[PDB]
């Protein structure tokens, strides 16, 4: 019911999903063999949101794994919780994109995408009444950044009324692993801004900062990063799958966070997060949950929120609590930081309450904020892009697969216009 | 630069030597370690034989010396596949990707330690509905 | 009888120069393989949240 | 499913391929007879024969029989396929025209036949690796002819050249600048990626780090084999951040002409003085960039850096890699080109290095292999151009080449091409 | 049990038969003493096809050895496996033929053939249901080419319904051994088109070049050539002796390969053939076998098959494999070589499968082809005959036994008619 499908591409997206599905299965009490073993009745109450049934009563996630190189699925199938996925749904090429946006979007991606589009169409008609699509991908990789956004365009052109969700891992310059992030990143985000209904950005360097500072563990890993990002994934939709005081779906968030159609880029955060040794010194209360949820250092992004003003914010509480404390403290935090909130939108914070907290915890909070501070990411990415492009470095390989410099000029002009438009409202006064 | 006819006994590097060195009927096939392979004289004081390659005596029917060939050389499809429905198993060779045999299938013990490891562990479902 | 020339236990023919050390053989002989340490992985990684306790 | 084809030409290439093939076989656990004692990573280099052993995907070419026959009679007699070891009758004798115009034309057809009969079996061909010493007539001529044939026969498949240019002052032949410059002209527009392996640098590293004052050719070949294994291990071993062969030229080649890179490896310490220290990631990655450890005798401080791709193998961690790279960027002695804000590519693999019994190298967890494209490489081209000019001013040794059918005027074209190449390097190196 | 009897005459026929019986006994596990010592029971159901049963449990081949001189049988009896043949099936003259077709076909052959006819008739009604006859002989010699062909005529007169196959060793112009080949060669080749149901040509020059090029053995002898021919002829009747997925006998081959009664000349080939160095280093698969079997240089005849077009072809795979690959291989080779196959007849390749590979292998292929390039040998023989005949050299030796040049002229005329009528289908377009 109001059902949503999962598809993923690129190795980063596959790694994210391989743990997001683990989190979902653990929350719903589903073993890796697909047989329910929970204790509560509410566990199967909305299993339809993500799971399908087969003969014999086993559950299968409706996720579609799709890319150009089979190695990552060869790894994940042997991995934990790899048996759930439908073996038909896997679609992989035999060449690979080589982190080249042209090769991932024009020559191999267009050729391959027919089968994955067909299986997406089948899964979309399968559900009773679709709610929308949600995507996990990284903007720094060729096949991800190109093929994923091409698939977004193809899905949008057929389903103009549904909701589109994207979790984009953008490349930060602090932790650089490739030489060609700016080109494919700006190329992907150009097409993404026109079609995606919602996109929220994640940063590896920010995740490293979180893991060093809050959890205080000496050896972080990609598994840890994926797990926390997956917790952020779940917290958005937990309210859609469990009863609560104020049910709020993806369309709820869409209507309540986006004032203008082109401003749909968000930054998120999760609370609480505590170190192992200090987990007993903290006494779980709504006040500390709020003060941590609004901490600048707790954001999952490189954007500094006090460098700009918040257009709007939204909070998803999980667990049992009174609404008076929540909304009164929301008023308190809005009043005490009135300088950081834009003035011509009074009462610009959403509250939603779900009665089922996550596993092992009593209270939890998921924060999603639309603010003007995210312009810095695009500024630095565009600076890197123009530095690389003014000398036409690494350019002829993009040109040799059907593109020209006109496309890149259009992309950079569009993104600079986007930044200018996004900062316009920051200084706007009533 | 063309092939020369036989001029010297097999032991030199004149053209077409390798085949008759591989041939087992010739006494050349089977050489000695101290012949070449020798750092110095005093190291070893007894020979050892090393043999030249591993080739059957007859040029034709050359798949001999493989014990599996004699075993499976007198089986036909009917006896192979129609044995008995009680103790018959599938022999078809499916696609490699479909038989990956994931980690939990490889070792089951992880499976039953898991579940009570992380499933059904401390869920607290409290609902404030006035009727419930 | 020429081994002890101070030119044999140094600069030998394409081999290790005899810097005659003595390692502790009670360990170090079977499968030890250098390095600073085992880069000790932090205790608990993935259950810090959802503490299961 | 993923495979790469290896070509060896000239006795130097044969002798370095030998070292590569002990290392790969020992790494995968295959005995010299080719049988395996007791997943399918070997498919990158080997192919199942149907029942039992495995056969390598390599071809050996030479016009001189001694080295090929030593291979056929050595301890690896039972491994290599008998009719892919192509040997001629009469050696080119350091004459490039001999190996490029009269004798190699007769053997190139057989080589191409074998290449086709190897490639048809393969299905997901990643590319070609080619090994050849540059200063030899047959090596240069057959490398040039084979490359020119392959570029038109197969087209866009990636090709990697592991060339050993002459040392600055140390030399063996007396005419090798001529055939080196000619082969460089030939492969400039034919090779996707060429690496530098002048030998005097390896002698220096062996003398200093390994502390062997009289190294033999086997040690140099072993080091080169270790470098090859480091480069290739990502294809056949799982890793947290894998890189394919196709993910080299997409990140290392700013312009089509500029594709000559120089490599370094670390750590290089004998087991005698490695147990006494720790060899942390920061210090090994510093030693990797340290100028005297580069296996190319070029001073990186004399020019700018263009692009760096480094492979870590062992138990390395991405946070440690980022911490090290921040320090490398902070350091002042190393400066990058103006128009590349980021220039690093990083790969990580799990399977720690293997050690050959009786060898000089040592067994650690963490190893790093670095390949750098830099603007400083013009020095070697300039010095070879000078050595060529001094000899060609008075037409020394010209008759030995002109009497073999190669036209007199061809040297001027190669000279002009070298001048254009150094012009391109100095034009790229300037800032905006 | 649809048995066949064996007849051989002349030195070449005797040697070929001696090697063939050795090969068959090795396949069926028969000692030189005629005692069975096999392992599986599949070697005994069809043992009656080639071997009759005697007292004491022993087996004897049903073969006839016939010649004008005793030295040949004196050698074969002394050779290995000479104890299989009964002494009664030996029959020889005391004068010899001396490469004189007249002596072996008019004077001595006529007076001697009574005994061989008697013994072959005794063997013919010995079996319950005769399947046919197989002959092995040479045309370039006297006694074989004369007496054997006269016996062929007599046997065809006596048994019109049974099927007769011949293995004919023709004189090759390159490897010239005798000075009077063309005369008796033409005289013999005339007398086969009226009787022989199947004829298969074999050339010593082709055998030599096979051994020198593919086998790469330095000092081949006649034993290895005999072994090749024995294996090739034994692969023909594998399906008649062992169970398989698609059984096929000699009548099936004749009907399936003969478009017209006067086009019953075939060229045969065997696979796989490889040198001693590369025994273990190459893989046995249906694609490799079908690629090798169609090689032009692998044929057992000196004619170049790529100078003409095939009418029909037949392949007899042995061993255990998948039939789809076999059929797809024939389809692929037919599509890629449409220029080398006659067009007005579709699907001109036959497939047969037997489940018992030869001793010492796992798969094997026997190929039989009817192609229009076979006429080159006849053209060369005709040229030699005409050139030597215009001067009447050696002619008096033949005319000294009532032999006339009128039938020499008739023989050459009919052979020229054969060549013309057989080549006029090369350019025939429907
Ligand atoms: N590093 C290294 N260099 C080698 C080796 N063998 C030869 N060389 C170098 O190659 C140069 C000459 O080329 P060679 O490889 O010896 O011979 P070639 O290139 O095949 O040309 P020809 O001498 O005509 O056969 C010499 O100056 C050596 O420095 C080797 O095994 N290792
Ligand atoms: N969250 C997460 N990100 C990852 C992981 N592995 C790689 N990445 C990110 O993926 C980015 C590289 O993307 P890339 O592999 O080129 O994308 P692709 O071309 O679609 O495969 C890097 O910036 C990493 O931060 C992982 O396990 N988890
Ligand atoms: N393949 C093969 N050919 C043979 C053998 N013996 C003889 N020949 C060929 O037969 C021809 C001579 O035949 P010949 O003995 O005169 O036939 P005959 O007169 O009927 O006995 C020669 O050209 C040989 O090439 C043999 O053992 N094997
Ligand atoms: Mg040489």
């Amino acid at each position: 019911m109001r059902e949503i499908v999962h598809i993923q591409g690129g190795q980063c997206g596959n790694q994210i999903g391989a743990k997001f599905w683990e989190v979902i299965s653990d929350e719903h009490g589903i073993d890796p063999t697909g047989t329910y073993h929970g204790d509560s009745d509410l566990q199967l109450e909305r299993i339809n949101v993500y799971y399908n049934e087969a003969t014999g009563g086993r559950y299968v996630p409706r996720a579609i794994l799709m890319d150009l190189e089979p190695g990552t699925m060869d790894s994940v199938r042997a991995g934990p919780f790899g048996q759930l996925f439908r073996p038909d749904n896997f679609v992989f090429g035999q060449t690979g994109a080589g982190n080249n946006w042209a090769k991932g979007h024009y020559t191999e991606g267009a050729e391959l995408i027919d089968s994955v589009l067909d299986v997406v169409r089948k899964e979309a008609e399968g559900c009773d009444c679709l709610q929308g699509f949600q995507i996990t991908h990284s903007l720094g990789g060729g096949t991800g950044s190109g093929m994923g956004t091409l698939l977004i365009s193809k899905v949008r052109e057929e389903y103009p009324d549904r909701i589109m969700e994207t979790f984009s891992v953008v490349p930060s310059p602090k932790v650089s692993d490739t030489v060609v992030e700016p080109y494919n990143a700006t190329l992907s985000v150009h097409q993404l801004v026109e079609n995606a209904d919602e996109c929220m950005v994640i940063d590896n360097e920010a995740l490293y900062d979180i893991c060093f500072r809050t959890l205080k563990l000496t050896t972080p890993t990609y598994g840890d990063l994926n797990h926390l990002v997956s917790a952020a994934m779940s917290g958005v939709t937990c309210c859609l799958r469990f009863p609560g005081q104020l049910n709020s779906d993806l369309r709820k968030l869409a209507v309540n966070l986006i004032p203008f159609p082109r401003l749909h880029f968000f930054m998120i955060g999760f609370a609480p997060l505590t170190s192992r040794g200090s987990q007993q010194y903290r006494a779980l209360t709504v006040p500390e949950l709020t003060q941590q949820m609004f901490d600048a250092k707790n954001m999952m992004c490189a954007a500094d929120p006090r460098h700009g003003r918040y257009l709007t914010a939204s909070a998803l509480f999980r667990g049992r609590m009174s609404t008076k404390e929540v909304d009164e403290q929301m008023l308190n935090v809005q009043n005490k930081n009135s300088s950081y909130f834009v003035e011509w939108i009074p009462n610009n914070i959403k509250s939603s309450i779900c009665d089922i907290p996550p596993k092992g915890l009593k209270m939890a909070v998921t924060f999603v904020g639309n603010s003007t501070a995210i312009q810095e990411m695009f500024k630095r990415v565009a600076e890197q892009f123009t530095a690389m492009f003014r000398r036409k470095a690494f350019l002829h390989w993009y040109t040799g697969e059907g593109m020209d410099e006109m496309e890149f000029t259009e992309a950079e002009s569009n993104m600079n216009d986007l930044v200018s438009e996004y900062q316009q409202y920051q200084d706007a006064t009533a | 630069t063309t092939e020369p006819e036989k001029k010297f006994n097999s032991t030199v590097l004149i053209g077409n030597w390798y085949e008759e060195r591989c041939d087992p009927n010739r006494e050349q096939s089977k050489f000695y370690n101290e012949r070449k392979f020798a750092d110095n004289n005093y190291q070893k004081y007894t020979l050892s034989e090393n043999k030249f390659q591993d080739t059957s005596n007859s040029w034709l029917n050359f798949q001999e010396n493989k014990p599996e060939v004699k075993n499976d050389q007198f089986i036909t499809m009917n006896m192979q596949e129609y044995k008995k429905p009680s103790e018959q198993k599938r022999n078809s060779e499916l696609k490699p990707f479909i038989v990956k045999k994931s980690h939990f299938d490889k070792n089951p013990h992880e499976l039953e330690e898991y579940r009570e490891k992380w499933t059904k562990s401390a869920h607290t479902f409290d609902r404030m509905y006035l009727g419930t | 009888k020429e081994a002890k020339y101070h030119s044999r236990q140094v600069e030998p023919l394409g081999k290790r120069m005899e810097r005659n050390y003595e390692f502790p053989q009670e360990v170090h002989q079977d499968n030890f393989k250098f390095g600073v340490a085992t880069i000790n992985s932090e205790n608990t990684a993935k259950e810090v949240m959802f503490p299961q306790k | 499913m993923r495979e790469v084809i290896s070509i060896h030409v000239g006795q130097g290439g044969i002798q370095v391929g030998n070292a590569c093939w002990e290392l790969f076989c020992l790494e995968h656990g295959i005995q010299p007879d080719g049988q395996m004692p007791s997943d399918d990573a070997f498919n990158t280099f080997f192919s199942e024969t149907g029942a039992g052993k495995h056969v390598p995907r390599a071809v050996f070419l030479d016009l001189e029989p001694t080295v090929i026959d030593e291979v056929r009679t050595g301890t690896y007699r039972q491994l290599f396929h008998p009719e892919q070891l192509i040997s001629g009758k009469e050696d080119a004798a350091n004459n490039f025209a001999r190996g490029h115009y009269t004798i190699g034309k007769e053997i190139v057809d057989l080589c191409l036949d074998r290449i086709r009969k190897l490639a048809d079996n393969c299905t997901g061909l990643q590319g070609f690796l080619v090994f050849n010493s540059v200063g030899g007539g047959t090596g240069s001529g057959l490398g040039s002819l084979l490359l020119e044939r392959l570029s038109v026969d197969y087209g866009k498949k990636s090709k990697l050249g592991f060339t050993i240019y002459p040392s600055p002052q140390v030399s063996t032949a007396v005419v090798e600048p001529y055939n080196s410059i000619l082969s460089t002209h030939s492969l400039l527009e034919h090779t996707d990626v060429a690496v530098m392996l002048d030998n005097e640098a390896i002698y220096d590293i062996c003398r200093r780090n390994l502390d062997i004052e009289r190294p033999t050719y086997t040690n140099l070949n072993r080091l080169i084999a270790q470098v090859i294994s480091s480069l290739t291990a990502s294809l056949r071993f799982d890793g947290a951040l894998n890189v394919d062969i196709t993910e080299f030229q997409t990140n290392l080649v700013p312009y089509p002409r500029i594709h000559f890179m120089l490599s370094s490896y670390a750590p290089i310490i004998s087991a005698e003085k490695a147990y006494h220290e720790q060899l942390s990631v920061a210090e090994i990655t510093n030693s990797a960039f340290e100028p005297a450890n580069m296996m190319a005798k070029c001073d990186p401080r004399h020019g700018k850096y263009m692009a760096c791709s480094m492979m870590y193998r062992g138990d390395v961690v991405p946070k440690d890699v980022n911490a090290s790279i921040a320090t490398i960027k902070t350091k002042r002695t190393i400066q990058f080109v103006d128009w590349c804000p980021t220039g690093f590519k990083v790969g990580i693999n799990y399977q720690p290095p293997t050690v050959v019994p009786g060898g000089d190298l040592a067994k650690v967890m963490r190893a790093v292999c670095m390949i750098s494209n830099s603007t400083a490489i013009a020095e070697v081209f300039s010095r070879l151009d000078h050595k060529f000019d001094l000899m060609y001013a008075k037409r020394a040794f010209v008759h030995w080449y002109v009497g073999e059918g190669m036209e007199e005027g061809e040297f001027s074209e190669a000279r002009e091409d070298l001048a254009a190449l150094e012009k391109d390097y100095e034009e790229v190196g300037i800032e905006t």
